[PDB]
């Protein structure tokens, strides 16, 4: 034994004699023994304060000596280039190294490596990262990274080995890692090195989906070059035969559904085995399993092969698992967001029965708003309930607000400067204000809206414009007019499926025309509206005040958002004026993409297109001449120059203050003046109906390694305009601009990819079936306009 | 009412046929706990009550409800059982 | 697009 | 943006002769950035080498004039497996798992067969038997006569491993090898049966330090050479580290007489003592030049470095002797001193021969 | 942007405990969230020194 | 960026740059003369000041941070029931008063402020820190009457119960509570559980 009268301290500094004592177990008047004493050294390291600590037996005095860890004074970089000095000491806060805390010295050579691996995921594999520490007058460190990163390594091939049935090349066309990058071009993921687990995915579901079910991974090693400058990439394969599937056993706790699941498990015999109908099966099974109460079903399928007569035996193995029910959703790190902007994206129901699916669904749905930065979930068992558990989701909120500026150039444009500000999330309430303006060769537009996301607990958006348009119709290749137009617009947008949503609203338009040179379709409409200006200046004003219900329907069940192989798009615009407006006309535009593929690879997809506008007046009005269908250019009828299809200008003779010098005029005064003038000066019309018809095909000269990068088609356009309330009979001489029977098709060959300068898409038709006073135009492009 | 996008609304506990039918009155609650599961609500004023309340409205009408209560007692033993598996 | 972005406000 | 290390600049040398270039050919495109182990290889006054692509030319050793041309592609053929030529045949390993045999004659293909992997190691020819060692592990071994797959010994890899998978020696029908984790490992040429398997390597830390992706035997002692590791000589009959020193390279020495002629990681050249290892001399001169493996030339130590100068290291002071800008492609693949002539090939493919 | 000396808390809803009926018993009270009453003549908001003491 | 000063120049310049109301600056001072002494016979005086100077220049991440590590290394200490109540100011700043968004802080804030009055009732901050425990309940109260009310409209009623019944049992006293009562009702009705809707309609006729 041994008794204790006094504790006594030697090498307490920043640590308070109180903050020793009520850490260690062996009291004053304490009876300890040598064991109950390496009890307290073992604890007083426990607290993390002492480097080294030894309790001594001082004849009656229990004598406790330490050396406390030095105090971190400074932490000074030199040498980080690729981590800024504040990204880095933020990490190390988060890490227990911080200025004022006290160092764990033997965790420097931790503290060392630890920021290697930060280096090595990037790919900075020759990097190094010392840590210089320097003793201080009074027990204080200054603690100094000498970093010395080096040349970040590039991967210089990825081979593939045993692969028989397809060259190494076409599989590769697959993986987010690249063994060659080209320019001058495609942006076409970099050439760096990381996670290549989910790349080896692709390449399995590739062999799967083909019917490859013995198809197996052997090992992927992963060389460097000596100099660590090059990196190399093996996938050694074996390559099942071809086996078609027999039939599907299912074997296990199918909590009694064998009714349900028996034919969720019947396949045609003959086809191919199908590695991802097959994970469709398992995912419709815990679909089920979890439509009834089940939380985690468990679904596995090994297949048994039979090589005589090659085909697999998919046994299913199902098991229903347990039930919970879910106590609580909570929100941790919304400290901005509002509790119920989150919440509302929940499909987990709250008080009622757990789903892996519905918690998950409930997270994608959360990253997709963009509010937050990272997305966890944690389900935690409700303490003292063996089926009570509370959804966690920890957020970590982003910056939502952002300037943005685009410059894109095409052709049927010129270059478009989109630019504005936007706040996607205002003060946490998922409000999305913003002031959006695009700059065009013939438009200056400049909106602010206000938007509602949940208007409604379903999804009904209620969102608010107020614009600004001025129009140049003269850069616009159309008869040379001016609107100067602003307003506001109040919508509503219905969610209504995975695929659909309808949009309605009212608007308020102030359009306000002048210099208007004079034609007689232009004209036709403005004696309609009770105005007659000057048949023979160009010194005119149109002020209208219209109120219009706006009403839309986009239907999309396009496969993929880039290239899409399969599926439609049909989006439907239309409005009407209602009574009370200055003007009095209903306007209706349709479009149509349908893409069709004709092989399995989908390489060979059929795009048909259409585009379909009508609109006309109500009270013996007219439909404004700038609420007008135009077709040409690339985004129409490609092989003819923007907006040049179907009627045009039959000029009035004037003169404008413009001062007739040395350029080319229509109908001026100035150069005879005799009545009116026909021209090849566009105006179209109330009635459009182009329809094009593409045949999407492999590029068939460049690397397979990424031919799939560039999209080669063949396209035959056809498109119409006309006017409707031509007279064609007092302008008997003039062409029948009512007939749309005058069909212009075009034929040519397009070509898109994504350059460094942002999205890129070629076109080049010679028009061959091309009417009278039709400009052509054979080669256009975009370079992403935004 | 219109053709909005309802997300299936599912609340409370979750009950079959081959379930209800296994709760014979006279069991402690630790019996019945493991029978069904916990409830998911209790009478919190004075009364060892449990509600099994099975709520199952999913996209556009159809709201389906069936209300399973088991009145207790003062020591921890099922004395009534009260189910109707609709509303009307 | 085109040029770049900022996302600070 | 900066490497980590000066590439030591062109040592300022006073040359004691003139290096020449006897004759020059090259031989398609070569190997290029791809670092690869294919050498040209020299048997009876005849120099056979190849290209990347699967172009493979026989020269004279004297005129460096075509004789036979053939290719191996339909799609290129990633020829790696530095050329080796042994009994009438070329053998050459292919990074689609490919290993070819060539008559020296006409240059018709003898046999090909399908290996385990990507044939990076030099074939080496011993007893009855051709020794792939390619980059799964797998030390298989090729019949000489027909290509049949005797046996394979699947040695096991790291996660992350460098490239040039080691050739094998052979001693008293044993097949000595290197191995990608450390372990320098001994199999029977019969069966391909373990006998011994002794690891040479040191290991460091928690992050990636690695071993080595050739040895020699002389007197019953084994020699090899980790990357990090360390240089051992080995029992040839135990394999028990008889003496080990703290020095590292991927690039295959040379043990002649009393002395063992080393070009390691950091590119300075040194000669040690066979005996324990202590060092006699060391040439920091060609630092991070990224050098070649060394070669003896008439007295004279001959390697070459990145912007395609050979270099000539007097072996008893480690002092230079000469210098020479020969292709300014580069260097890589090992030179070669065999016949009294020195062949070597620049990435382009370019066979040069030095002489005076 | 965030609070320097503030005083918004003092109008705060005052807590009055809840009269139960009769025949019914209200939820037990987690003592967790429960605030003993301390005869405080103390300062509040602006009025109360946030500053640190010293002696000597 | 402080040159090597004397110790008292320096105490003399931030305990000035203070009581002018200069925070970032005093701090600038304070903050070096720390790392300079972290310990001394009067380098507890140095890191009080430290924490007052960080709370009102908003800096409060580095006000919890350095009152953390001061009561890790002096829990003894005579002053310890002033840096509680800093704590409690602190994690308070963080929180909302329109209260519904994460109350990690008003729930952390809520703590300090108790073991302050439990372990001080006789501090010169105590009664202070009593009207900010009587908000704080009040908001996190508020907190669960939001997430009730989420759940009416989503008709997840289930939850709105539950929430409320919670809500009766960690906070009765407060006044966000007597408005979820309500909602509780409606959730029975709508449930059919009109037996339960009845038992609440008369908690709602006893009180206000």
């Amino acid at each position: 034994g041994f008794v204790v009268k006094d504790i006594h301290f030697e090498g307490l500094q920043r640590v308070a004699v109180g903050a020793a004592l009520l850490s260690m177990p062996v009291r004053t008047g304490d009876t300890v023994n040598d064991e109950d004493i390496s009890n307290t050294i073992r604890a007083l390291f426990a607290t993390g304060n002492f480097e080294d600590v030894r309790v001594l037996r001082d004849g009656d005095t229990l004598l406790v000596q330490v050396k406390e860890r030095p105090t971190i004074a400074s932490i000074t970089f030199s040498g980080n280039k690729s981590v800024k000095d504040d990204m880095l000491k933020q990490n190390l806060e988060a890490s227990g190294v911080r200025v004022g805390e006290s160092l764990d010295r033997t965790t420097i050579a931790d503290i060392e490596k630890g920021l290697e691996d930060f280096y090595y995921s990037v790919g900075k594999y020759s990097a190094s990262v010392k840590a210089v520490v320097t003793p201080l007058p009074r027990n204080r460190v200054d603690l100094k990274l000498v970093f010395q990163e080096g040349v970040s390594a590039e991967i210089q091939q990825i081979n593939i080995v045993g692969n028989h049935a397809f060259t190494t090349d076409e599989l590769i066309s697959h993986f987010q890692l690249r063994d060659e990058v080209p320019w001058w071009v495609v942006g076409d993921r970099k050439y760096q090195k990381q996670k290549l687990a989910g790349d080896l995915e692709t390449l399995r579901s590739y062999y799967l989906d083909r019917g490859y079910a013995r198809f197996n991974i052997d090992s992927t090693q992963v060389s460097l070059t000596p100099d660590k400058k090059g990196i190399y990439v093996t996938v050694n394969i074996t390559e099942g035969d071809q086996y078609k599937l027999s039939g599907v056993e299912v074997s296990g706790n199918l909590a009694g559904h064998s009714a349900e699941i028996e034919q969720l498990t019947k396949i045609e015999p003959g086809e191919l085995y199908n590695g991802t109908k097959v994970t469709k099966m398992e995912d419709d099974i815990k679909k089920l399993l979890g439509r009834y109460g089940y939380a985690y079903p468990r679904v596995q399928s090994m297949p048994e092969i039979n090589d005589a007569d090659k085909t697999v035996k998919l046994r299913v193995n199902v098991d229903a698992g347990n039930r919970f029910y879910v106590r609580k959703i909570r929100f941790e790190g919304n400290d901005t967001s509002k509790d119920a902007v989150l919440r509302r994206e929940m499909r987990q129901m709250e008080g009622a029965w757990l789903g892996s699916d519905l918690v998950d669904q409930g997270k994608e749905r959360l990253n997709r708003l963009g509010f937050f930065e990272t997305v966890d979930t944690d389900t935690q068992r409700v303490p003292g309930s063996p089926d009570q558990v509370d959804v966690v989701y920890k957020v970590k909120e982003r910056n939502t607000g952002s300037f943005n500026f685009g410059i894109g150039y095409g052709t049927e444009s010129g270059v478009s400067f989109q630019a504005g500000v936007q706040q996607d999330n205002w003060l946490g309430t998922g409000y999305a204000v913003g002031i959006n303006g695009t700059k065009n060769d013939y438009q200056t537009y400049a909106e602010l809206s206000v938007t509602n996301p949940y208007f409604t607990v379903d999804g009904v958006s209620l969102g608010g414009r107020l614009f600004y348009n001025d129009f140049q119709a003269d850069d616009a290749d159309l008869s040379d007019y001016t609107n100067k137009s602003y307003g506001t617009d109040v919508t509503l947008g219905f969610p209504i499926n995975e695929y659909n949503s309808l949009r309605a609203g009212l608007g308020y338009v102030h359009n306000s025309l002048s210099n208007m040179q004079p034609q007689v379709a232009m004209w036709r409409y403005l004696y309609s509206m009770g105005e007659h200006p000057s048949t023979s200046d160009q010194d005119n004003s149109f002020k209208t005040d219209d109120f219009t219900f706006n009403y839309g329907w986009t239907y999309n069940k396009l496969d993929r958002g880039y290239f899409p192989t399969d599926g439609s798009r049909v989006n439907l615009t239309g409005k009407v004026t209602i009574p009370g407006s200055d003007n009095e006309y209903y306007k209706v535009t349709l479009d149509t993409a349908t893409y069709v593929p004709i092989d399995d690879d989908h390489k060979w997809v059929v795009l048909g297109r259409t585009r379909w506008g009508y609109g006309d007046g109500l009270g013996g009005k007219e439909m404004p001449f700038y609420e007008n269908f135009y077709a040409g250019g690339s985004s129409t009828v490609r092989g003819f120059q923007s907006n040049t299809i179907g009627p045009k200008a039959v000029y009035f003779p004037h003169q404008a203050s413009n001062y007739d010098p040395d350029y080319d005029y229509e109908c001026a005064t100035q150069d005879g003046a005799k009545d009116l003038c026909k021209s090849d000066d566009a105006v179209g019309g109330n009635a459009m109906a182009v329809a094009s018809l593409e045949f999407i095909t492999p590029t068939p000269f460049i690397s397979d390694k990424y031919a799939n990068s560039v999209r080669t088609s063949f396209f035959w356009d056809m498109g119409t305009v006309w006017d409707t309330n031509w007279d064609s009979s007092q302008y008997s001489g003039y062409p029948d601009w009512s007939d749309p029977s005058n069909i212009r098709m075009s034929a040519g060959i397009a070509l898109q990819w994504m350059s460094p300068l942002g999205p890129l898409v070629f076109s080049y038709a010679q028009p061959f079936k091309k009417y009278d006073g039709d400009k052509a135009e054979q080669f256009q492009f975009n370079i992403g306009k935004t | 009412e219109r053709v909005v996008y309802r997300p299936d609304i599912n609340q409370g506990n979750y009950l079959t046929a081959n379930d209800v039918s296994k709760i014979r009155v006279g069991m402690t609650q630790q019996q019945v706990a493991y029978a069904l599961g916990t409830p998911l609500m209790s009478d919190p004023f004075g009364t060892n009550t449990w509600f099994y309340v099975f709520r199952q409205q999913p996209g556009h009408e159809g709201v389906t409800q069936q209300t399973l209560t088991l009145t207790f007692n003062s020591s921890g033993v099922l004395t009534n059982i009260d189910n109707k598996p609709a509303l009307s | 697009n085109g040029m770049l972005s900022l996302g600070v406000s | 943006e900066e490497d980590v290390v000066k590439m030591s600049p062109l040592p300022t040398v006073e040359n004691q002769f003139t290096p020449t270039t006897a004759w020059s050919t090259s031989v398609g495109s070569g190997i290029g950035n791809f670092y690869s182990n294919l050498h040209p290889a020299l048997a009876d006054n005849v120099v056979y080498a190849a290209d990347r692509a699967g172009l493979v030319k026989a020269l004279n050793a004297d005129d460096g004039k075509e004789i036979w041309s053939v290719s191996l592609a339909e799609e290129p053929a990633l020829l790696s497996g530095g050329v080796t030529v042994s009994g009438g045949h070329v053998y050459i390993g292919s990074e689609k798992a490919q290993v070819y045999a060539l008559n020296t004659s006409d240059g018709t293909v003898a046999w090909q067969t399908k290996v385990a992997g990507e044939a990076l190691s030099r074939p080496v020819v011993s007893d009855g038997l051709v020794l792939i060692h390619t980059s799964n592990g797998q030390l298989q071994a090729l019949n000489e006569a027909d290509g049949a797959v005797k046996w394979t010994v699947n040695l096991d890899m790291p996660s992350l491993s460098l490239r040039g998978e080691s050739a094998p020696t052979t001693a008293f029908g044993a097949a000595v090898v290197g191995g990608d984790n450390g372990r320098v490992s001994a199999v029977l040429m019969e069966q391909g049966q373990m006998i011994w398997q002794q690891r040479i390597s040191q290991a460091t830390g928690s992050t990636e330090i690695d071993r080595l992706s050739t040895p020699v035997v002389v007197n019953g002692v084994v020699f090899a050479l980790a990357y990090n590791g360390n240089l051992t000589a080995l029992d040839l009959r135990s394999g028990q580290i008889m003496w080990k020193r703290e020095l590292g390279s991927v690039n295959d020495f040379i043990v002649d007489g009393n002395r063992i002629y080393l070009v390691d990681q950091n590119d300075r050249v040194m000669a040690l003592t066979i005996d324990g290892g202590v060092t006699l001399w060391t040439q920091s001169d060609l630092l991070h030049r990224l050098l070649t493996s060394p070669v003896l030339y008439n007295g004279n130590l001959v390697v070459g470095d990145s912007e395609g100068y050979l270099h000539w290291i007097n072996v008893e002071d480690g002092r230079f002797v000469a210098q020479q800008k020969v292709d300014s492609s580069g260097f890589q693949t090992e030179p070669v001193a065999a016949d009294g002539k020195l062949l070597i090939q620049a990435k382009d493919g370019t066979v040069y021969s030095i002489t005076r | 942007r965030q609070v320097s000396g503030d005083e918004a808390y003092l109008e705060a809803a005052p807590l009055a405990e809840l009269h139960a009926p009769a025949g019914m018993i209200l939820p037990v009270t987690s003592g967790d969230y429960a605030i003993p009453v301390t005869n405080g003549s103390g300062a509040v908001g602006k009025a109360l020194d946030i500053r640190p003491p010293a002696q000597p | 960026e402080v040159p090597d000063n004397p110790p008292n120049e320096i105490y003399a310049t931030a305990q000035q740059k203070l009581q002018d109301g200069n925070w970032r600056q005093a701090i600038t001072q304070l903050e070096a003369l720390d790392n300079r002494y972290p310990f001394g016979p009067y380098s507890q005086q140095v890191q009080l000041d430290l924490i007052y100077a960080y709370y009102k220049n908003a800096d409060l991440p580095l006000a919890q941070a350095a009152i953390d590590r001061f009561i890790r290394l002096n829990p003894t200490h005579p002053n310890i029931d002033y840096v509680m109540y800093m704590r409690g100011l602190t994690n308070m700043a963080l929180d909302d008063s329109r209260s519904d968004r994460d109350p990690q802080h008003a729930r952390a804030a809520f703590s300090d402020f108790s073991k302050l009055v439990r372990g001080y009732p006789n501090s010169q901050y105590t009664t202070d820190a009593t009207k900010r425990l009587v908000f704080l309940k009040d908001r996190l109260a508020k907190y669960e009457y939001s997430v009730a009310e989420y759940y009416t409209e989503r008709g997840a009623w289930v939850a709105v119960v539950n929430r409320v019944e919670g809500m009766l049992r960690d906070y009765p006293d407060t006044q966000a509570t007597r408005d979820a009562l309500p909602l509780m009702e409606n959730a029975y009705r709508q449930m059919q559980m009109n037996a339960q809707a009845e038992k609440v309609a008369k908690i709602i006729a006893a009180n206000s």
